[PDB]
């Protein structure tokens, strides 16, 4: 039998990250 | 002597990305 | 197809996915 065979092809790029958290909501106006 | 040994296989999907920014936080409420 | 050396080794993990996407702006305080 012949050579072991080529290390295999990279995979395939990752997944986007999840979409971030929402910022804080702004506190009540002075009064 | 004979064929060489086939490919490995296909490498796996890369991790996912890392989690997105937090939004930027609201404005306070304007003064009364 | 006579014998064929071994299968080689499987292939490395891909790159890293992306960063995900900016969150929500959070909404502005209410009015004094």
């Amino acid at each position: 039998y012949g050579k072991p065979g080529p290390d295999g092809p990279d995979g395939p790029k990752g997944k986007p990250g999840p979409k971030g958290k929402p910022g804080k909501p702004g506190k009540p106006g002075k009064p | 002597y004979g064929p060489d040994g086939d490919p490995g296989d296909p490498g796996d999907p890369g991790p996912d990305g890392k989690p997105g920014p937090d939004g930027p936080d609201g404005p306070d409420g304007d003064p009364g």
